[PDB]
């Protein structure tokens, strides 16, 4: 139970989204549950890249499409990253993934 | 009223082009049936071409009918 | 409005061992999403009544102008010929199949969400 | 432990209290952001096309009005009626 | 007798004191637009800083970047104010966009103001809280300012380096003028050599110094060739230029 | 449960900027510069001189459900040259 | 099941879809029906603790 | 007590439940349901045009007659082809 | 029957107003909503494998 | 300042998603020679920046034209598209949009007797794109009005309930004509937007600023 809040909130949030998504989920409940994903989606519509996943399909870029999806949901690991970085800071060490040679 | 008389005669002679465009449109749709019979796996693509083809072919009818209007009600 | 899983954790840690199996259903019902119940049925909206009265005023104004027109009777019969097709579309169109075809038009509704799996986010 | 403060605005649970307001897009908020971010940088070709068609149709209205006024002028100069009255 | 009246009205009511006294209601708005219009006087911004100083911690992100850009243009550094602005950025870092953070980091780089927590929150916000193509819309001078900021403060964040290395390309460096491109390439190559991080997009930096080496001096060319050999060793091959075809 | 009652709570709502669309169409139809179809801009002395029925042309008032095509509701200006 | 959730959705309360059922378009699988039964059985958390 | 609730429920019961293809037992006369929908469409058109023509008549039609009258107005004021002559004939027919 | 309207410029401006309103409503009200749904589903479907492998590597529960 | 709430998976959202993805698929992006990665991602983003939004424009024109075309078939209503200025203003608007894009690509420079002949052949697209849709809408309404008069004449001069088979046949013909008008409304909206996409995709092509320097292995 050192990090069970972060894993269990990921499980619960995705279970609610997957349970309700194409059926009756409002947009407000989505933007409440995942505000940074909605922010990264709104950046694409704002910066005229609203067809970017269509462009990556037209260019045949499956690796870049995987990177696009993974970089949009990359904030789901940010609470764990900040928690482990603060743990390593209190222990006096450095966080491993932050370094180029880690 | 010889001008209006010639307007009726000219519009009636003006719509002869709809014959040629109808013969061409029937040729194109018969070839659409043929091309669906040859390769039905792409048939829903071919119908699209047919519609696009019909599109441009139809325009040659409407430039006929426009002249008819420009003969009749100008 | 705090994290509901944090409330689950606090409520489970706050119970005693004798009270746990009794209180699990209430801890489940406390941190469960709000699905707001149906309110009392009211009158129509201001915008709904504006839409219906504006549609009726447009229909009356257009029928009046169609009556004033030179070929008035064929105008009023064109209205019958169009209303016949609006009637027949209610009988012909397979609205369930049309609904699910439109659901297949969008990729968000064409497939299920393929996302987080259980074995990755498990916490033993 | 990993507290709730690490999850603050990153990751939320489904709402238990009430359904919130929908988060607006920046274009839904202001027309200035839509106009300067997407309407002018992306759709100025369409706006120039509409401007060209309104300018051109104003030119065509000017030509039609000039021809109509010319016909009216020679009609009143010839001494005849420019318009047919009709029967009521 | 109207000229003596307009001379009495012109020296007592329309003054700088009533200008900075009507500018107290929305002070990041007024300081931003007055600094853009050119009004960069020190004493007005001394008044402006103690105007914002209570209500900094509850400002919006647009008002924070407006106030920070305004104090960059006025060149007035208030340590308690920028501690408040840094605490605002560190408080709700998820709301800030990448362009706002690049303007804020440019102001914090003009002065030598940094904390470890502020640097981690800006890097977390650019990397995780923002779109991964937001460095592409940035402009390489802003990203080089951020790279030199993190290099000067010695804060090593390889995820942020992999994020802001995306913004360096032929496009963003081609948008710059020649002197500004030389300055940006020198700053980015120095920061990448400091961190020991050589991404696949460093070559678009290196190429921007080697397609046109007429503006570069001999010691700068030695620096660029040092980073070029280091990137050749890191990326695993030799550096060629591509022609038109 | 479900969010069905949440969406049944909100009534009918217009498209978001429909007032601007109706305002643009109405401002195109009323701000034309030219006078109303059928009417002619006459002088104020002529307008105050003539009665109502003489000022109304018969071509602008067609009969509602005319028994004969071309019936007009009013007969305007029997005094003419 | 997904079909039951579609039947409880607002779209099947609308006038042109009042008498329609989503099972008639795509019926649920045997795995989906047995998993809906299993999830209804495990909705009691004490039963889930005892079962596990 | 509400009017629009009863109107919605009544139109639902008329739209979905009330079916004159089975209530009148029209499956013996007609082949299928779609044939009934087509014939009810054309019957709606026929009844509508007859109600309009039947509604207001006798009148001089603006649509071109094919040289046929209603069999009671050979040359009164309904079959007149010239419109001003038909108008004055309508006037001397309305004075009666 | 007349082919030409009373003003061609008025009808052209009506078409421009209607199409520009459809453009603004599409870009502003419809396409943000469409892309919120579509890009949520598409981001999850594009990142399922990488996300689950990264979370499987981070998870110390096994 | 508060926006409305939207159900995810609504039928208008799904319909407009399919329509937008269609008109976006009409002009696909070109595959680069290099593999798409973080080195190539600003080149891809700038390629998307230089490409005109023909998906948004074609969806705009499709939605407005199918809305007016279907307005023509509602009772007490005529299509706005059957007006000359409306439909031909839309046509000249698409032609001028394609021309303004192509001129801006060539540095705002206007373009051996092949050049006036190709100029007339290109300039006739402005006439054809609007006159096709306008002529089709005008012809359908005009044909229905002429046909309706003949049908009205049959029960006006043969009794209201005295001639059943000929009135039934001519009303079958009229009803099939209105169904054809529904088909022509949908088809001419789709045709206008497809020809819009090809006319602007003639000028949508631009230069790909790829990598000028690389590590070879
Ligand atoms: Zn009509």
């Amino acid at each position: 139970e050192e990090e069970e809040l972060w894993l269990l909130t990921l499980t619960q949030q995705f279970k609610h989204i997957q349970k309700h998504f194409g059926i009756d989920l409002p947009h407000s409940v989505v933007a409440h549950m995942d505000p940074l994903l909605i922010k990264k989606i709104d950046w694409e519509t704002t910066n005229a890249l609203e067809d970017f996943d269509i462009t990556l399909d037209d260019m045949g870029a499956e690796d870049a499409k995987e990177q696009w999806g993974a970089e949009n949901l990359s904030h789901h690991f940010l609470p764990l990253i900040r928690y482990r970085r603060d743990l390593a800071r209190k222990n006096g060490d450095r966080y491993g993934p932050d370094l180029v040679n880690g | 009223s010889v001008l209006a008389a010639s307007k009726m005669v000219g519009a009636g002679c003006a719509t002869i082009a709809l014959a040629g465009v109808g013969a061409g449109l029937g040729v194109m749709f018969g070839s659409l049936i043929n091309g669906a019979a040859r390769n039905p796996n792409i048939a829903k693509q071919l119908v699209g071409y047919a519609l696009l083809g019909f599109a441009l072919t139809e325009s040659i009818a409407l430039f006929s009918l426009l002249v008819v209007f420009l003969i009749l009600f100008a | 409005e705090g994290n509901s899983v944090a409330g689950i954790i606090k409520s489970v840690n706050e119970t005693s061992g004798a009270n746990l199996l009794s209180s699990l259903k209430t801890i489940k019902a406390q941190a469960a999403p709000i699905y707001p119940a149906a309110a009392s049925s009211t009158g129509y909206s201001t915008q709904a009544k504006i839409a219906l009265f504006g549609a009726l005023s447009w229909i009356l104004y257009r029928a009046d102008g169609q009556s004033k027109a030179h070929e008035w009777i064929v105008d009023l019969n064109l209205n019958v010929l169009q209303a016949a097709w609006l009637i027949s579309f209610s009988s012909l169109i397979p609205f369930r199949a049309v609904y699910f075809a439109f659901r297949g038009m969008a990729p968000a509704t064409a497939s299920t969400l393929n996302g987080l799996k259980t074995f990755s986010s498990i916490s033993l | 432990v990993l507290g709730e403060v690490y999850l603050k605005d990153i990751l939320r649970t489904p709402p238990t209290g009430a359904i919130p307001a929908n988060v607006p897009h920046p274009f839904q908020t202001s027309f200035y952001t839509y106009a300067t971010k997407k309407l002018i940088p992306r759709h100025w070709y369409l706006l120039g096309g509409f401007t060209f068609t309104i300018t051109l149709y104003g030119i065509l209205d000017g030509l039609r009005d000039s021809g109509k006024k010319k016909a009216y002028d020679e009609a009143i100069h010839a001494g005849k009626t420019p318009y047919t009255a009709g029967g009521h | 007798p109207s000229q003596n009246l307009v001379s009495t009205f012109a020296n007592k009511v329309i003054v700088e004191e009533n200008l900075v006294n009507v500018a107290e209601i929305d002070v990041p708005f007024w300081s931003y637009w007055l600094s853009s219009a050119g009004f960069t006087s020190k004493d007005a911004f001394v008044k402006f800083a103690e105007a914002v100083k209570p209500k900094v911690a509850a400002l919006s992100t647009s008002d924070i970047t407006n106030l920070t850009v305004a104090f960059k243009r006025a060149n007035y550094y208030d340590k308690d104010l920028f501690t408040g602005i840094e605490a605002n950025v560190s408080a709700n870092f998820t709301k800030f966009e990448t362009e706002q953070l690049l303007q804020i980091v440019a102001t914090f780089d003009a002065f030598n103001h940094s904390s470890v927590a502020f640097l981690d929150d800006v890097a977390d916000s650019i990397t995780y809280c923002n779109h991964y193509l937001a460095p592409v819309r940035a402009g390489a001078d802003e990203l080089a300012t951020l790279l030199t900021y993190y290099a000067k403060n010695g804060h090593e964040r390889a995820d942020l380096l992999a994020t802001v290395a995306r913004g360096f390309s032929e496009v963003s460096l081609g948008k710059l003028s020649a002197a500004q491109r030389k300055d940006t390439v020198l700053s980015a190559l120095k920061a990448f050599q400091t961190f020991g991080f050589y991404p696949e997009s460093i070559e678009a930096v290196i190429g921007a110094a080697l397609v046109s080496p007429a503006e570069y001096s001999a010691e700068e060319l030695k620096e660029v060739e040092a980073v070029k050999v280091a990137a050749e060793n890191a990326l695993g091959g030799e550096f060629v230029l591509i022609q038109e075809g | 449960m479900s969010y069905s009652a949440y969406f049944a709570k909100a009534g009918f709502q217009f498209p978001a900027g429909l007032s601007a669309l109706v305002a643009g169409i109405v401002a195109l139809n009323v701000c034309t510069g030219r006078p109303t179809k059928g009417t002619k801009e006459i002088s104020n002395a002529e307008y105050n001189a003539t009665p109502i029925g003489y000022l109304q042309s018969p071509d602008q008032h067609p009969t509602a459900f005319p028994k004969v095509p071309g019936m007009k509701d009013v007969h305007g200006s029997p005094h003419h040259h | 099941t997904f079909a039951q959730r579609l039947n409880s959705s607002p779209a099947f309360s609308s006038f042109l879809l009042k008498r329609e059922k989503a099972e008639s378009e795509v019926p649920p699988s045997e795995l989906e029906l047995e998993a809906a039964q299993k999830a209804a059985e495990l909705e009691d958390p004490e039963v889930a603790l005892r079962t596990l | 007590m509400a009017v629009t609730s009863f109107l919605g429920k009544a139109f639902e019961k008329y739209f979905y439940d009330f079916s004159a293809y089975e209530q009148f037992g029209l499956n013996r006369f007609l082949s299928s349901k779609g044939q009934y929908v087509a014939l009810r469409h054309v019957g709606f058109v026929m009844v509508g045009v007859n109600v309009l023509l039947a509604a207001n008549f006798p009148f001089n039609p603006p649509f071109p007659t094919i040289g046929m009258c209603p069999a009671g107005w050979e040359g009164t004021w309904v079959c007149q082809a010239d419109k001003a002559k038909a108008l004055e004939m309508y006037k001397e027919w309305k004075k009666s | 029957m007349k082919l030409l309207p009373e003003s061609l410029q008025q009808e052209a401006a009506t078409a421009a107003v209607v199409a520009s309103w459809v453009l603004w409503h599409l870009d502003t009200q419809l396409l943000p909503t469409i892309m919120r749904e579509h890009k949520l589903h598409a981001c999850w479907a594009a990142a399922a494998k990488r996300y689950n492998e990264k979370l499987f590597k981070l998870n110390p529960s096994y | 300042s508060s926006v409305r709430d939207v159900k995810t998976g609504s039928l208008p959202t799904n319909f407009l998603t399919g329509v937008y993805r269609f008109w976006r698929s009409q002009n696909p992006a070109e595959k680069p020679h290099d593999p798409v990665n973080d080195r190539l991602l600003p080149a891809v983003v700038d390629a998307s920046d230089k490409r005109a939004s023909i998906g948004t424009w074609a969806t705009t024109f499709f939605c407005t034209i199918i809305s007016c075309n279907l307005l023509g078939l509602m009772p007490f209503n005529e299509a706005p598209t059957s007006g000359l200025g409306f439909a031909t203003g839309l046509g000249v608007s698409v032609w001028a949009t394609a021309t303004i894009l192509g001129l801006s690509k060539t540095g705002f420079k206007f373009p051996f007797i092949f050049v006036p002949l190709e100029t007339i052949s290109y300039t006739f697209r402005a006439v054809s794109l609007g006159v096709r849709l306008w002529v089709n809408m005008l012809a359908g309404h005009t044909l229905l009005h002429i046909l309706t008069g003949m049908a009205l004449a049959l029960p006006f001069s043969l009794g209201f309930f005295s001639m059943v088979p000929a009135t039934f046949g001519v009303c079958c013909l009229l009803s099939a004509l209105v169904g054809l008008e529904y088909l022509v409304a949908v088809l001419q909206s789709g045709v206008f937007s497809i020809l819009s996409t090809v006319y602007v995709g003639e000028f949508n092509h631009d230069k790909f600023i790829g990598p000028a320097a690389k590590i070879v292995k």
